[PDB]
């Protein structure tokens, strides 16, 4: 609002409490963001491991295991999905999180289930060959489990093939486009509103003030003030509406996370 | 005759550096696509909101414009010169021939008869153009100097015109005219009204493409 | 500072926002335009041949920067009044015209160039009126106007009809008229020419000496703008918070060299966002960019009043180097009072980008976050676990289905 | 002179309640959406087997 | 908030853009609706009879 | 408080809150928040002399 000058400050002080509401309105989006991916991805104990083999039956998970040659030790995939997506009092805090913690988490979520099925997700992890597991799967959906076993080679085949067709359909996120594009298009409306008058004979809090004295210049800085608080007021608003529709989407993968990663549905 | 500019008459609306940034103006501009008078070799125009001003030639033979609201006395008026020397521009109440021009031996100035009341002075094939524009006193004038491969037809391109002067005259206006080097021994007029463009900043901070925002629904 | 925050006398475990850290800039430094010209006075002071007294010349002075001081402060003045306005605030005023009046008077004569005089001069040569606004200046000048024998070359008028209106001047000479009586040109009783010649003489007592008088006159009428007073300036600096006026732009920051070309007649340069960026010095034009000065936010971390009294503080992403024992340099910023180990726990207070902070090692320490234990299947393509025994465990989960139902009456409120 | 006076109370304190009142109808949601939870789990984890 | 009054829509422009923010944000929600329905009646792929 | 003085007839408007003048400025000035009542009234038989 006033920025730097002192005119400003003195006057606004006069409004009571309503910058204190939206910074605690700003905090509490801003450390639910945290919770939002804590739920989401430290679904896990311990942060599993595959063995140094890779004797999985025929299947082949080498494009989304984790790439050895790499400081951030993402996979092939999470490398093809992260190359596809100061100022007047505005701030950026970082995550708690590094994406080498979520990359680390996602890994061992991998890792549990090429080697222990869903017995890690109930509680301590109990190796099974991972033939065997598929097998499992497959009375689950209701096929006899010899149906696995005499077509363990086309099945390894049909599941090779259809996730190299996952890359070429990747190198679709418009989903993840989208929010950093409504959020940064909102931050830059907020500094532009920032030279607007409201009516005002200037909208520069300094001309207003080496032009006219005292009595003459309050009334145009009450003017300017009303517009700058209306305008912070709708920056925080919309993102209180906008933050309650990103955490609906984290209960979502949360419950994915639990019951399509952890079990079968 | 008259003729369609294409896309010509943009100016820098102002100082203030600039990179690629489709920034958004509103101003008086040509629009594009216009209907501009054709001359051949001149009258009284009028002014009415600037004036966009091209011409073309090797020798010289447009030697400067002289501007106001009744070009002679009585009134003031603007006179911008150019003898084979350099430029000249003047503030008094002049005569003005109703006919002036100067020759090309090589004597000349048949332009004014009078000079009185002088209340500014100032002494020191081709493609050039010139938006004169007229606001609070002051009397703007950007310029561009594009070389033709043609020798005296309107051509089709994106240049952006570069302000040259500023002069803090007062003086009110309502009509111009040109002046010519007779012989002894071509050239365009458009207007200016108020619209709104995007230009396109590159890098170094010119403007090298722009969009006229009334033309059409595409735009 | 957190208990005041707070309204309380007990901080739980948290983090909070306290205050706000501003760098603080000094100096006002100024720019502009070199120093250039002065107006023109050449000819109208230091000419080498004045004019007469009864046709004085009449130089009109136009749009241009004028500076009274060098005048008003040159010493060289026999006489310097002014009238409408007293002379030091003459370079802090604009008007519409000068004029300057010159001419060449005797030496007790330069009292009669004021408004309201009488005399063979103020009568009919050169007559100001009543409310006259300019300055008179006036300085002898016996050595150039003076020659031996007599200088008859400066004449004046001593014969008219009727005085003069102001700032009218008469340059006939049809003879004069006595008594009545015709007298068709020529002299002779009661008649004669009307000029008579000041012979001025080297030997001459002053009050006799020629001065040579300069009078301008300001008209003022109505324009946007013209002359006014020269402002000032300083040396420009760098890599501090500084408080800038270039030529009209104020602003507050870091100035710093750039390495953008601007186009020649770009004074300053913009973002995205509209905000002033860069900048051109008007005396060296040489840009310079303007980056906004240090400033963030400011975070008490306390293990809770009913533990300790200890607190570490965060300054929001600043380097550790320009903040006003331990000094700890985080993606988060800079953070002061908490040591760093090597250790790796589960979280407990977050500082973020990774770090959290607890009270163990005491005092406060700083680390990375564990994501947790290592567990390690022994997995093969024949081997399988099965469990023997089980737990019943049994577990809570607390939901809230309301809140409370609050009525208004706007008009009573 | 009192009504210049009392139209910049009326405003400010209108300002204010309208703020509360938009605040309580995004808690409001949040709330709704937990109750939800806690129906769904009556119905799948107390009537039944999940 | 003019309705065809010119001295009332210049100055409207001295607010900035409260007015693109209102229609940018009462477009958002009717762009929503049809995705709304879309997720919930077309979850077929032929036209069974 | 009472203050009580002599000035000229058209110098009564700079007795006023945020104004300026050779009076207000310096010789008498009052606060931009001024709480009291400004009274004056022409005395040119008790002051003025031949
Ligand atoms: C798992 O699949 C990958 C393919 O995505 C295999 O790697 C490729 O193998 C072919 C030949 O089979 C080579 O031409 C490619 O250059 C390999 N791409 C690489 C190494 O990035 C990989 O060999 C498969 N794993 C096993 C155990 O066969
Ligand atoms: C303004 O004046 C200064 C001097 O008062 C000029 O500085 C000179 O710059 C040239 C560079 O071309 C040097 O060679 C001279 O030695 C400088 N003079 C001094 C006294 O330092 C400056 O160039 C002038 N401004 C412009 C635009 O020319
Ligand atoms: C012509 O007028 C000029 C301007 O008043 C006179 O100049 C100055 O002379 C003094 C010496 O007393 C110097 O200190 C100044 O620097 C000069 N001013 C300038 C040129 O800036 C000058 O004396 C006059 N003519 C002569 C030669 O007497
Ligand atoms: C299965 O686990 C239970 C413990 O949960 C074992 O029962 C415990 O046995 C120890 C030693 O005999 C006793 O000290 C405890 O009191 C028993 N616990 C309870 C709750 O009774 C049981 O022996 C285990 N069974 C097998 C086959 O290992
Ligand atoms: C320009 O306007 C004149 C007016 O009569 C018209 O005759 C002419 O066709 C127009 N030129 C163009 C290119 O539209
Ligand atoms: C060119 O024209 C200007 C107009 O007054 C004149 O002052 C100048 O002397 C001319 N050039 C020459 C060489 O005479
Ligand atoms: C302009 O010129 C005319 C005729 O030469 C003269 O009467 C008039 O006084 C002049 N204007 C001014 C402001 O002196
Ligand atoms: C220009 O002409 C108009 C005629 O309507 C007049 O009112 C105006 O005062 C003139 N400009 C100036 C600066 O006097
Ligand atoms: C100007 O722009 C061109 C192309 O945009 C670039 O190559 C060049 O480096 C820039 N600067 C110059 C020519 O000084
Ligand atoms: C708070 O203080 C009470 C009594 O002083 C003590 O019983 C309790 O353990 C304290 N809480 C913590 C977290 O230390
Ligand atoms: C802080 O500044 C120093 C000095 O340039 C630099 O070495 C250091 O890298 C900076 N901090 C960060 C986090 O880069
Ligand atoms: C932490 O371990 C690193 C190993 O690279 C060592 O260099 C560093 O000194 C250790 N820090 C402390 C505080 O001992």
């Amino acid at each position: 609002i006033c920025g730097d000058s002192t005119e400003c400050s003195n006057l606004l002080l006069q409004y009571g409490s309503f910058c204190t509401q939206l910074n605690r309105a700003l905090t509490g989006i801003a450390v639910e963001q945290d919770k939002n991916t804590q739920e989401v991805f430290a679904q896990v104990k311990q942060i599993y491991k595959t063995p140094p083999i890779k004797d999985f039956g025929g299947f082949n998970f080498s494009q989304i295991l984790p790439d050895p040659s790499k400081p951030s030790k993402r996979s092939f995939i999470e490398d093809l999905l992260f190359n596809k997506v100061k100022f007047n009092g505005l701030t950026v805090l970082p995550p708690l999180l590094t994406d080498e913690m979520i990359a680390q988490y996602t890994s061992a979520l991998l890792a549990g289930t090429i080697t222990s099925g869903w017995t890690f997700g109930a509680g301590a992890a109990l190796q099974i060959p991972f033939a065997m597991q598929m097998a499992y799967r497959f009375n689950g959906i209701g096929v006899t489990q010899n149906v696995l076993y005499e077509n363990q080679k086309l099945i390894a085949n049909q599941f090779n093939s259809a996730i190299g067709k996952i890359q070429d359909s990747l190198s679709a996120l418009g989903k993840l486009q989208d929010v950093v594009n409504q959020n940064a298009q909102a931050l830059n409306t907020l500094v532009k509103q920032l030279s607007s008058n409201f009516g005002a004979i200037s909208s520069v809090l300094n001309d207003i003030l080496s032009r006219l004295d005292p009595p003459e210049a309050e009334v145009q800085i009450d003017r300017l003030i009303t517009g700058r608080l209306q305008s912070l007021q709708t920056y925080v608003t919309q993102q209180l509406i906008r933050a309650a529709e990103i955490r609906a989407s984290a209960n979502l993968a949360a419950t994915k996370m639990s019951e399509c990663v952890l079990g079968q549905s | 005759a008259y003729t369609n500019s294409f896309t010509r008459g943009v100016y820098y609306p102002d100082k203030v550096f600039r990179s690629s940034v489709l920034h958004s103006t509103q101003d008086l501009f040509l629009p594009f696509f216009s209907n501009v008078t054709w001359f051949h070799a001149n009258p009284v125009l009028p002014f009415n909101d600037g004036v966009y001003f091209a011409s073309t030639e090797k020798s010289n033979i447009i030697r400067g414009w002289i501007f106001g609201t009744t070009l002679d006395s009585k009134t003031q008026s603007l006179l911008i010169v150019n003898n084979a020397t350099n430029v000249v521009i003047k503030v008094c109440e002049f005569q003005f021939c109703n006919d002036p021009f100067l020759g090309v031996m090589e004597s000349e100035f048949r332009v004014y008869s009078s000079a009185n009341n002088c209340t500014f002075e100032y002494v020191s094939k081709n493609l050039r153009e010139f938006v004169f524009k007229n606001i609070d006193g002051y009397f703007k004038i950007y310029s561009k100097h594009t070389p033709i491969n043609l020798v005296r037809d309107l051509p089709q391109g994106f240049s952006a015109l570069e302000p040259l002067v500023d002069l803090p005259i007062g003086i009110n206006i309502t009509r111009f005219q040109t002046l010519l080097a007779l012989h002894r021994s071509a050239y365009y007029v458009g207007y200016l009204q108020p619209r709104t463009f995007l230009l396109k900043y590159n890098e170094n901070g010119t403007i090298t493409d722009a969009v006229d925002c009334a033309l059409d629904p595409l735009s | 500072e957190t208990k005041c925050t707070l309204k309380s006398f007990t901080v739980e475990k948290g983090i909070y926002q306290t205050s706000n850290f501003r760098v603080q800039p000094t100096e006002s430094i100024v720019r502009f335009p070199n120093i250039t010209n002065l107006c023109p006075f050449g000819e109208v002071f230091n000419a080498t041949r004045f004019a007469s007294v009864y046709a004085w010349n009449r130089k009109r002075i136009s749009n241009c920067v004028a500076d009274y001081s060098v005048l008003y402060n040159s010493a060289s003045f026999s006489t310097f009044k002014c009238y409408g306005v007293s002379p030091t605030k003459l370079n802090d005023l604009c008007f519409t015209n000068v004029y300057a009046d010159s001419f060449v008077i005797r030496g007790d004569e330069v009292r009669q160039i004021a408004p309201g005089q009488t005399g063979k001069i103020a009568d009919y040569n050169y007559k100001l009126p009543d409310d006259f606004t300019g300055c008179v200046i006036a300085w002898n000048s016996n050595n150039l106007d003076s020659k031996v024998g007599g200088n008859y070359n400066y004449l004046y008028r001593l014969f008219r009809k009727s005085n003069l209106k102001p700032f009218e001047r008469d340059i006939s000479t049809e003879i004069y008229q006595a008594g009545s009586t015709p007298c068709n040109g020529v002299e002779g009783f009661n008649c004669y020419f009307p000029l008579q010649s000041y012979g001025f003489q080297p030997t001459n007592g002053v009050g006799y000496q020629p001065y040579r008088v300069v009078v301008l006159s300001f008209e003022l009428l109505h324009a946007p703008a013209t002359v006014c007073g020269p402002k000032k300036s300083t040396n420009l600096v760098k890599n501090k918070c500084v408080n800038f006026n270039f030529n009209g732009l104020t602003g507050t920051g870091v100035l710093t060299e750039s390495n953008k070309k601007f186009l020649p007649f770009q004074q300053f340069g913009r973002d995205i966002a509209d905000t002033t960026d860069a900048v051109r010095d008007p005396q060296t034009l040489e840009i310079l960019d303007i980056t906004p000065c240090s400033f963030g936010g400011v975070s008490v971390i306390t293990p809770g009043t009913n533990t300790s009294n200890q607190v570490a503080v965060l300054y929001q992403d600043v380097n550790c180097t320009e903040v006003p024992s331990n000094v700890f340099q985080t993606r988060a910023g800079c953070l002061i009072g908490a040591e760093h180990v090597n250790n790796s726990y589960e979280c407990d207070i977050p500082i973020g980008a990774g770090i959290c902070a607890s009270y163990q090692t005491q005092s406060i320490i700083a680390y990375t976050m564990s994501l947790g234990a290592e567990n390690s299947v022994a997995y093969s393509n024949n081997s399988i676990a099965i469990p023997t025994n089980f737990t019943i465990s049994v577990t809570t989960e607390i939901l809230p289905v309301s809140m409370t139902k609050t009525s208004v009456d706007c008009t009573m409120y």
